[PDB]
C-alpha cells in the first residue's frame, strides 16, 4: 500500500519530531527530576539556605537534671559520642521531651530543638510493612469453620469493636495456622492481609536470624516497639521454624543463639507488658516443633487446623480455579474429585494448569473432559511419587 | 528396639536395594580375578591381593577353593564371608552326592548357593554376603563351564569374565581377543597373562604375584592343579618376548 | 526371628513398599504376550548377551509345567524364588488331583505367594511382575499377569516392565482379528511390537511360542531373523499405498 | 521419623487403622440394598484397558450358597479374608450341621481385623491391618440382611450402604430413593442408576457385576446376557 | 491507516505545546527555553555546590526533611532540597548532601550492585537446542514452561490458565541437565541469573537467608528473569564446616528460598529452573506442586540416541575412514552425553600429539581406554 506505507513513514518520523521538540523544550536525562516543577523549587531552596537552624545535628536525650527548676537542663548524647549538658528548647515547651526520646539539637550551641521520630533502630524492620496483595476470600475454598474461625478472631474485632465490649468479654489475640504444605495457610493469610484494612506487618521466619549475638532479639524488640505505636496491627510470622524451635540443652550451645531470639518473642506477648491491641498470625507447617511456652493459650489462643480437603471441598476448589479457563460444556468436576485421593489445594491448582497445557500442546482452543482425566493422571499419579503430603503429614 | 534397626531388607524410593548395591562396590576393591573358558579345559587367574616378605604360604592356593572333586571356585570381596560361602558349597555338593550318588551338575551347585545369598537380601535383617564367585567346573551335560554369582543372587554362565578390581577394563580386553571356539588351553594362558598384565599397575607380573589354576580332563577323571612358580614363569617370559616383537612395524 | 513390620500403611493410604517394588519392575526388560487361537507368543526383549555369555543361562522365559510357561520382569533374584515354589506347586497338584494345573490356578498361587509377603513380618515384597501363559485342559489359550501387590488379571495382549506403557499403546491399535488369524501372523505381531522399544534391530529379541498341546519351543536366532526380514520387507510394500 | 504399628494417636485412635480407612477411598464403588425380597450387590469393575478381559475381575464372590460379598479397596488383601470366611462357614456346617447366620460369619471375619502386631506373636501373623471393606449380603432365618465391615473390625447392619471412591456421593442418593416397601426388581434398577452417575466411563454390560440373594434361591450372579435386560430399561 | 489518523491529532497536540513553550520562553527572558533552563541549571550548580558528600538516607520525615548519615555515621535532620525525585528516596539509598550545608541535593547517581555482576551473565552460550541430541521430551516441557510463554503470551491468556511456575531437571549425572540450561539461556533473551546450589552456604551465620533474599531481589529488579540453580543438592547434602550451627543453619537457608519461591510477597515474571541429580534428598515442601510445577527427568540416552550424540561432537572433526561410529558406541554402555564428548575429546587430542588432523580408529581406542580407566579408577 503506497498510500499507507507512506503514512507509516511519517507516522514514525513525525512522532519522532514530537519527541525531538519535547526534549528541545524540557530536556531530561541523568538529572534528578523531570526538571519541570523543580525550577521554582529552586527559589524555595534559596529559602532553605536562609534556614540556618538547618542543618540540625541529631542526638538523643538520656537524662534530665532539673525539670521543676526554672532552668531545665538535659544531658544530650550526640553522634560524635561526646555528651553535653544543654539548655531547654528555645520555644518548644519543656513538657514534650522526656529522656530516651531521640531529639535533634543545633550544632553550634548544642541547644535541643526538635523532638523526633524515635526508634531509628527500625531499618530492616521498616521493610516488613505491606501493600495489599491481590487475593480475596472468595478465591479460597473449604470455607468451613476454617475461614470463619479466622475472620472471627482477627478481622471482626477490628471492624466492630463495640460488640465485644458491650457483652463484656475480650476476644483472643493470636492465631496459629498449621497444615500440610500447600493447603492455604499462606493463601488464607494473603486473603486477610488486604481485606483487613488495618496495619499489616508480616515477618519472614528466616529474616530474624541475624549474624551477631542478640541482634536477632533486637530485631524482635524493635518490631513490637513499632507495632505498639500504630494503633491496632497484625503481625504475621510466616513459616516460623527458624526461631520457632524448642528449648533444649545438649553439647556446645546448640541453637543457643536462635533459641534466645524466641525467648524474646515469647517474652513480649506474655511478660508484664500489657501491650496495646495487636493481633498475631503464625503459619507454620510443623507445629510439632514449637516450644510449649510459645503454644499455650494466652499467646496463641486459637489453633486452626488446615486438614486436607475432603470430596466436597475438592469439588468446590476445582470450580474456583477452572471457572477462569475455557472448558467444554460438561465437565464432571465431582468426578475429578472422586478421582483425587487426599490432595492438597495446590495439587488441584496444578491439575488445571496441565489440562490447559494439553489443550495448548495439541493446538485446540478448548479443554475437554478427556484433557482433565489425562492431566489428572499426569499430575497426580506420576508426580505423586515425590509428594510432600505423605510424609510431611504426620508433623501436622 | 526400633531406633537401632538398620532395615537392610527394604526398598529404596528409587527401586533398588541399597545394601546389595553397596556390596558391589566392596567387590570393586578385592583382588582382580578373571576366568577364561576354552575347548580343552578352563582356568582361573587371580592376583594375590595380600603379598609381603614375611607373609607365608601353606595352602595350595590362597584364593582357589576346591568345592568337590570336579569343581573349584575363586572368591572376591570380604575374605571372612568367603570362608562361610565356600563351606556351604562343599556341604551342598556332598548332600547332592549323598542322594543321587553322582557328582553334582555344575549349574545346580551355583543356584543352590544363590538361594542362600538371595535369602539374606529379602528377610531376616542380616547384612548380605559381600562376595562374588567364579566357578570353573565339569559335568556330563555341558562339558566345561564357567559361572559368576553376585551378592544380589544373580548368576550367569560366561565364556570369559572378570570380577573385582578393574573388572570393566579386563572385560574390554577380552571382548576383542577372545575367539568363539578356537581356544586351546595354551592360547588361553597367553590371553590370561596378557589381560592380567593390563589391569594391574605393576611394571610386570611375577610368578609370586599371581595364581593360575587350571581344570582339565585327563582319562575320564577331572584334574585340578595349580601351576607352580616355574610353569607360570615360562608364561611371563613368552609375553615379554611378544612385547619385544610387537614393535616390528616401524 | 527379626519380627519387624516392613510394610505399613502410609498416611496417604498407600503401601510404600509395594509401590517401590513397582519401580524395580520398571527397571526391568520389556516382555510382551499376545494370545492367538492355537498359539500364545511371549517375547522378552534383550537377551542381554555381550558376545561372551551363554544364551542358555540368561533366559527369562522359564516353564513351570508342561502346558504352563512364565516370563518375568524385575529382580532376577526374586523371580527364581517364585518360579521354584511355582514348579513345586505344579507337581503337588498333579499328586492330589489327577489333572494337570490349569493356568488360572498356578497364577492364583503365584499371586497369593506375593501378597502374603507384603503383609508378613521381616520380608520385603517380591519385586517381580509376571506373565503366566498357557493352555487349559480344553485347548483354550490363557494369559495372566501378576505384580508385586499380588493382584492378577487376564489379558488378550500385554507387556510388562521397561517401556511397557509405549508397547501397550501399540497393541491397542494393532490387536484385531485381522491379525492373529494364523501362527505366522501372531509371531509377527509380537516382534513388530518389541521392535518399537529395542534400539538394535531384531538380533536382540528372544522369543518363545507355545502351540496347543505341544511343549514350549524357544525359537533359535535363525528363525527370528527370517521373521524380522518379513517385517522390514512389509514397510517397503506400504509404499504401494503412499503412491 | 518412625513409630510402632500399634501407636495411639494423642487424638485417641490407632494410627494404622485410621490410615487403612483412607486406602478404601482409592477403591472401586460398591452399593448394597437390603429388601424384603432379597439383597442386591452392585460393584463397578473399573477396567483400565480394552485389552483386559472384563471377566477375570472378581469383586463379587460367593462365600456360600446364601452369603454374597463385595470388596472395595485393595482387592489383594481380601483373598485372605474371603478364604477365612469360607472355612469358617464350612466348619460351622461340619459341626452344627446347618447354615450359618450372616451376622456370625461377619463377626468371625472381623476378629482378624485387629491382629497385626510387629512382635510378640507368631512368625506368621499379619504386620499391617487389612486394606479392604466388605459387603456381606446373605439370607438366613432372619430373612435378608446386609452387613458392612470395615478395617476397624466394627461391623454393623445397614439397610443400604455404599463404599469406595463414591461413598460420600452415593450414600446421599441412597437416602432419597430408599424405603421399606421395595421389591428386588426396583432395587437392582435403583442402584444401577446411582452407579451410572458415579462411574467415569459409560455403563456397559461389561462394567458392573450384579448379584442377588433371595429367600427362594441361592446366591446368583447375573451373566452378561441378563445384564443387557436391566440396562435396557434405564 | 488509522495510525496516521491518530497521528494527525498527536501532531496538533505537539504544535500546540510548541505554541506555549515558544511564546513563554520569550515572555520569560527573551531567550530560548533551554537557555533560560540553562541559566537555572548553572544556578542549581551554585545551590548544589562542590563537593557533594555521599551519605545514607536512614528515614524520611514527611515534612520534606530526612535523617541522613554522612561518612562519619553522624546523623543529621536535614532538608530535602530542590531538584530531587522523592520517588528515588528509599531507605538505604545513597544521597548527595552539601559538603557545607548538609541538605540532600539528591540521588543524582546510578548506585551500583556488585552482586549482579556475579548473578547475571552477558553470555552467548553457543549451545542451542538442536545441539542437544536426541533428548527431545526434555527439550519440551521446558519450552512450555519458560521460552514459549515469553514468545507467545497470547496462548496462555486465550486458554485462561496461568503458565507453569518453575521446573526441576533431575537425573543421573552427565545426561544433559546443564546442557538444556545453556540452550534456554541463549534463546529467551530474558535476564538470566545463575547461582550454584553450593554458593548458598558461606562462613558466617545468617548470610544464607541474606544471600537468598538478595538473589531474588536482583532477579525482580530485572524482570522478566530466569533464575537457574545448578546443583541444588549441594545445599542439603555436602557441607563445608565453614558454616556455623551445622545442619540447622542449612535449613533456615532453605526455608528462606522456600518462602521467596512462593511466600507472601506478590512477586511475578521470574521463572525458576532447578537442576539436580539426587532429587530424592530434597525437602518435599521445596518441590511441592505449586512451588515447582514440572519435573522433567533426564534418563540415560538410548542406543540410537547415544549415536546422534556421538555423531554431533564428531561433526566438527575429520575422522579417518576406518572409524566405525557404531563399534565405539556399543563397545561401552551406559554413557552420558558427557562421557560421549569425553571420548571424542580425548581421541581428537591423541591426534594433536602426532601433529595430524585424522582421528584414526586407534586414537579412539586409546581414548576409550583412558576414559574407561577414568570411569573405572577414582570411583
Ligand atoms: N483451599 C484452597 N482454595 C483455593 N486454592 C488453594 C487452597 N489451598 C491451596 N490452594 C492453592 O495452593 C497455592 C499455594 O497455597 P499456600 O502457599 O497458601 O499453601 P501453604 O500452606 O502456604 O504452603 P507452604 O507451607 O508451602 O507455604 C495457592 O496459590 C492456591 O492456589
Ligand atoms: N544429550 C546430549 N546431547 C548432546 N550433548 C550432550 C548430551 N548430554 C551431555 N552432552 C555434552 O556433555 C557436556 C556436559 O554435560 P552437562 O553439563 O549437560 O552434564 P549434566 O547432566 O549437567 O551433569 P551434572 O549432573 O554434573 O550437572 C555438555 O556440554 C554436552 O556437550
Ligand atoms: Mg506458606
Ligand atoms: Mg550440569
Amino acid at each position: 500500500q503506497s498510500t499507507y506505507s507512506r503514512q507509516i513513514k511519517q507516522v514514525e518520523d513525525d512522532i519522532q519530531q514530537l519527541l525531538k521538540k519535547i526534549n528541545e523544550l524540557t530536556g531530561i536525562k541523568e538529572s534528578d527530576t523531570g526538571l519541570a516543577p523543580p525550577a521554582l523549587w529552586d527559589l524555595a531552596a534559596d529559602k532553605q539556605t536562609l534556614q540556618s537552624e538547618q542543618p540540625l545535628q541529631v542526638a538523643r536525650c538520656t537524662k534530665i537534671i532539673n525539670a521543676d527548676s526554672e532552668d531545665p537542663k538535659y544531658i544530650i548524647n550526640v553522634k560524635q559520642f561526646a555528651k553535653f549538658v544543654v539548655d531547654l528548647s528555645d520555644q518548644v515547651a519543656p513538657t514534650d521531651i522526656e529522656e530516651g526520646m531521640r531529639v535533634g539539637v543545633d550544632r553550634n550551641k548544642y541547644q535541643i530543638h526538635i523532638p523526633l521520630p524515635p526508634k531509628i533502630d527500625p531499618t530492616v524492620t521498616m521493610m516488613q510493612v505491606e501493600e495489599k496483595p491481590d487475593v480475596t476470600y472468595s478465591d479460597v475454598g473449604g470455607c468451613k469453620e476454617q475461614i470463619e474461625k479466622l475472620r472471627e478472631v482477627v478481622e471482626t474485632p477490628l471492624l466492630h469493636p463495640e460488640r465485644f465490649v458491650n457483652l463484656g468479654i475480650e476476644p483472643p489475640k493470636g492465631v496459629l495456622l498449621f497444615g500440610p504444605p500447600g493447603t492455604g495457610k499462606t493463601l488464607c493469610a494473603r486473603a486477610v492481609a488486604n481485606r483487613t484494612d488495618a496495619c499489616f506487618i508480616r515477618v519472614i521466619g528466616s529474616e530474624l536470624v541475624q549474624k551477631y549475638v542478640g541482634e536477632g532479639a533486637r530485631m524482635v524488640r524493635e518490631l513490637f516497639e513499632m507495632a505498639r505505636t500504630k494503633k491496632a496491627c497484625l503481625i504475621f510470622f510466616d513459616e516460623i521454624d527458624a526461631i520457632g524451635g524448642a528449648r533444649f540443652d545438649d553439647g556446645a550451645g546448640g541453637d543457643n543463639e536462635v533459641q534466645r531470639t524466641m525467648l524474646e518473642l515469647i517474652n513480649q506477648l506474655d511478660g508484664f507488658d500489657p501491650r496495646g491491641n495487636i493481633k498475631v498470625l503464625m503459619a507454620t507447617n510443623r507445629p510439632d516443633t514449637l516450644d510449649p511456652a510459645l503454644m499455650r493459650p494466652g499467646r496463641l489462643d486459637r489453633k486452626i487446623e488446615f486438614s486436607l480437603p475432603d470430596l466436597e471441598g475438592r469439588t468446590h476448589i476445582f470450580k474456583i480455579h477452572a471457572r477462569s479457563m475455557s472448558v467444554e460444556r460438561d465437565i464432571r468436576f465431582e468426578l475429578l474429585a472422586r478421582l483425587c485421593p487426599n490432595s492438597t489445594g495446590a495439587e488441584i491448582r496444578s491439575v488445571c494448569t496441565e489440562a490447559g497445557m494439553f489443550a495448548i500442546r495439541a493446538r485446540r482452543k478448548i479443554a475437554t473432559e478427556k484433557d482433565f482425566l489425562e492431566a489428572v493422571n499426569k499430575v497426580i499419579k506420576s508426580y505423586a511419587k515425590f509428594s510432600a503430603t505423605p510424609r510431611y503429614m504426620t508433623y501436622n | 528396639s526400633r531406633r537401632y534397626d538398620s532395615r537392610t531388607t527394604i526398598f529404596s524410593p528409587e527401586g533398588r536395594l541399597y545394601q546389595v548395591e553397596y556390596a558391589m562396590e566392596a567387590i570393586g576393591h578385592a583382588g582382580t580375578c578373571l576366568g577364561i573358558l576354552a575347548n580343552d579345559g578352563v582356568l582361573l587367574a587371580a592376583e594375590r591381593r595380600n603379598i609381603h616378605k614375611l607373609l607365608d604360604e601353606v595352602f595350595f592356593s590362597e584364593k582357589i577353593y576346591k568345592l568337590n572333586e570336579d569343581m573349584a571356585c575363586s572368591v572376591a570381596g570380604i575374605t571372612s564371608d568367603a570362608n562361610v560361602l565356600t563351606n556351604e558349597l562343599r556341604l551342598i555338593a556332598q548332600r547332592y552326592l549323598l542322594q543321587y550318588q553322582e557328582p553334582i551338575p555344575c549349574e545346580q551347585l551355583v543356584t543352590a548357593l544363590c538361594d542362600i545369598k538371595q535369602a539374606y537380601t529379602q528377610f531376616g535383617g542380616k547384612r548380605p554376603f559381600g562376595v562374588s564367585l567364579l566357578y570353573i567346573g565339569w559335568d556330563k551335560h555341558y562339558g566345561f563351564q564357567l559361572y559368576q554369582s553376585d551378592p544380589s543372587g544373580n548368576y550367569g554362565g560366561w565364556k570369559a569374565t572378570c570380577i573385582g578390581n578393574n573388572s570393566a577394563a579386563a572385560v574390554s580386553m577380552l571382548k576383542q581377543d577372545y575367539k568363539e571356539g578356537e581356544m586351546t588351553l595354551k592360547s588361553a594362558l597367553a590371553l590370561a597373562i596378557k589381560v592380567l598384565n593390563k589391569t594391574m599397575d605393576v611394571s610386570k607380573l611375577s610368578a609370586e604375584k599371581v595364581e593360575i589354576a587350571t581344570l582339565t580332563r585327563e582319562n575320564g577323571k577331572t584334574v585340578i592343579r595349580v601351576l607352580k612358580q616355574k610353569e607360570v614363569e615360562q608364561l611371563i617370559k613368552k609375553h615379554e618376548e611378544e612385547e619385544a616383537k610387537a614393535e616390528r612395524e616401524k | 526371628s527379626y519380627d519387624r513390620a516392613i510394610t505399613v500403611f502410609s498416611p496417604d493410604g498407600h503401601l510404600f513398599q509395594v509401590e517401590y517394588a513397582q519401580e524395580a519392575v520398571k527397571k526391568g526388560s520389556t516382555a510382551v504376550g499376545v494370545r492367538g487361537r492355537d498359539i500364545v507368543v511371549l517375547g522378552v526383549e534383550k537377551k542381554s548377551v555381550a558376545k561372551l555369555q551363554d544364551e542358555r543361562t540368561v533366559r527369562k522365559i522359564c516353564a513351570l509345567d508342561d502346558n504352563v510357561c512364565m516370563a518375568f520382569a524385575g529382580l532376577t533374584a526374586d523371580a527364581r524364588i517364585v518360579i521354584n515354589r511355582a514348579r513345586v506347586e505344579c507337581q503337588s497338584h498333579r499328586l492330589t488331583v489327577e489333572d494337570p494345573v490349569t493356568v488360572e490356578y498356578i497364577t492364583r498361587y503365584i499371586a497369593s505367594l506375593k501378597q502374603r509377603y507384603t503383609q508378613s513380618n521381616g520380608r520385603r515384597p517380591f519385586g517381580i511382575s509376571a506373565l503366566i501363559v498357557g493352555f487349559d485342559f480344553d485347548g483354550t489359550p490363557r494369559l495372566y499377569q501378576t505384580d508385586p501387590s499380588g493382584t492378577y488379571h487376564a489379558w488378550k495382549a500385554n507387556a510388562i516392565g521397561r517401556g511397557a506403557k509405549s508397547v501397550r499403546e501399540f497393541l491397542e491399535k494393532n490387536y484385531t482379528d485381522e491379525a492373529i488369524e494364523t501362527d505366522d501372523l501372531t509371531i509377527k505381531l509380537v516382534i513388530k511390537a518389541l521392535l518399537e522399544v529395542v534400539q538394535s534391530g531384531g538380533k536382540n529379541i528372544e522369543l518363545a511360542v507355545m502351540r496347543r498341546d505341544q511343549s514350549l519351543k524357544i525359537l533359535n536366532p535363525e528363525e527370528i531373523e527370517k521373521y524380522v526380514a518379513e517385517i522390514e520387507k512389509e514397510k517397503e510394500e506400504n509404499e504401494k499405498k503412499k503412491q | 521419623y518412625d513409630r510402632g504399628v500399634n501407636t495411639f494417636s494423642p487424638e485417641g485412635r490407632l494410627f494404622q487403622v485410621e490410615y487403612a480407612i483412607e486406602a478404601i477411598k482409592l477403591g472401586s464403588t460398591a452399593i448394597g440394598i437390603q429388601t424384603s425380597e432379597g439383597v442386591c450387590l452392585a460393584v463397578e469393575k473399573r477396567i483400565t484397558s480394552p485389552l483386559m478381559e472384563p471377566s477375570s475381575i472378581e469383586k463379587i464372590v460367593e462365600i456360600d450358597a446364601h452369603i454374597g460379598c463385595a470388596m472395595s479397596g485393595l482387592i489383594a488383601d481380601a483373598k485372605t479374608l474371603i478364604d477365612k470366611a469360607r472355612v469358617e462357614t464350612q466348619n460351622h456346617w461340619f459341626t452344627y450341621n446347618e447354615t450359618m447366620t450372616v451376622e456370625s460369619v461377619t463377626q468371625a471375619v472381623s476378629n482378624l481385623a485387629l491382629q497385626f502386631g510387629e512382635e510378640d506373636a507368631d512368625p506368621g501373623a499379619m504386620s499391617r491391618p487389612f486394606g479392604v471393606a466388605l459387603l456381606f449380603g446373605g439370607v438366613d432365618e432372619k430373612g435378608p440382611q446386609l452387613f458392612h465391615m470395615d478395617p476397624s473390625g466394627t461391623f454393623v447392619q445397614c439397610d443400604a450402604r455404599a463404599i469406595g471412591s463414591a461413598s460420600e456421593g452415593a450414600q446421599s442418593s441412597l437416602q432419597e430413593v430408599y424405603h421399606k416397601s421395595m421389591t428386588l426388581k426396583e432395587a437392582i434398577k435403583s442402584s444401577l442408576i446411582i452407579l451410572k452417575q458415579v462411574m467415569e466411563e459409560k455403563l456397559n454390560a461389561t462394567n458392573i457385576e450384579l448379584a442377588t440373594v433371595q429367600p427362594g434361591q441361592n446366591f446368583h450372579m447375573f451373566t452378561k446376557e441378563e445384564l443387557e435386560e436391566v440396562i435396557k430399561d434405564i | 491507516t488509522q495510525c496516521r489518523l491518530k497521528l494527525l491529532k498527536l501532531e496538533r497536540i505537539k504544535d500546540y505545546l510548541l505554541m506555549e513553550e515558544e511564546f513563554i520562553r520569550n515572555q520569560e527572558q527573551m531567550k530560548p527555553l533551554e537557555e533560560k533552563q540553562e541559566e537555572e541549571r548553572s544556578k542549581v550548580d551554585d545551590l548544589r555546590g562542590t563537593p557533594m558528600s555521599v551519605g545514607t538516607l536512614e528515614e524520611i520525615i514527611d515534612d520534606n526533611h530526612a535523617i541522613v548519615s554522612t561518612s562519619v555515621g553522624s546523623e543529621h535532620y536535614v532538608s530535602i532540597l530542590s531538584f530531587v525525585d522523592k520517588d528515588l528516596l528509599e531507605p538505604g539509598c545513597s544521597v548527595l548532601l552539601n559538603h557545607k550545608v548538609h541538605a540532600v541535593i539528591g540521588v543524582l547517581m546510578d548506585d551500583t550492585d556488585p552482586l549482579v555482576t556475579v548473578m547475571k551473565v552477558e553470555k552467548a552460550p553457543q549451545e542451542t537446542y538442536a545441539d542437544i541430541g536426541g533428548l527431545d521430551n526434555q527439550i519440551q516441557e521446558i519450552k512450555e514452561s519458560v521460552e514459549l510463554p515469553l514468545t507467545h503470551p497470547e496462548y496462555y491468556e486465550e486458554m485462561g490458565i496461568k503458565p507453569p511456575k518453575g521446573v526441576i531437571l533431575y537425573g543421573p549425572p552427565g545426561t544433559g541437565k546443564t546442557l538444556l540450561a545453556k540452550a534456554v539461556a541463549n534463546q529467551t533473551s530474558a535476564t538470566f541469573l545463575r547461582v550454584v546450589g553450593s554458593e548458598l552456604i558461606q562462613k558466617y551465620l545468617g548470610d544464607g537467608p541474606k544471600l537468598v533474599r538478595e538473589l531474588f531481589r536482583v532477579a525482580e529488579e530485572h524482570a522478566p528473569s530466569i533464575v537457574f540453580i545448578d546443583e541444588i543438592d549441594a545445599i542439603g547434602t555436602k557441607r563445608y564446616d565453614s558454616n556455623s550451627g551445622g545442619e540447622r543453619e542449612i535449613q533456615r537457608t532453605m526455608l528462606e528460598l522456600l518462602n521467596q519461591l512462593d511466600g507472601f510477597d506478590s512477586r511475578g515474571d521470574v521463572k525458576v529452573i532447578m537442576a539436580t541429580n539426587r532429587i530424592e534428598t530434597l525437602d518435599p515442601a521445596l518441590i511441592r506442586p505449586g512451588r515447582i510445577d514440572r519435573k522433567i527427568e533426564f534418563p540415560l540416552p538410548d542406543e540410537k540416541t547415544k549415536k546422534r550424540i556421538f555423531q554431533i561432537h564428531t561433526s566438527r572433526m575429520t575422522l579417518a575412514d576406518d572409524v566405525t561410529l557404531d563399534d565405539l558406541i556399543m563397545a561401552k554402555d551406559d554413557l552420558s552425553g558427557a562421557d560421549i564428548k569425553a571420548i571424542c575429546t580425548e581421541a581428537g587430542l591423541m591426534a594433536l600429539r602426532e601433529r595430524r588432523m585424522k582421528v584414526t580408529n586407534e586414537d579412539f581406542k586409546k581414548s576409550k581406554e583412558n576414559v574407561l580407566y577414568k570411569k573405572q579408577e577414582g570411583t
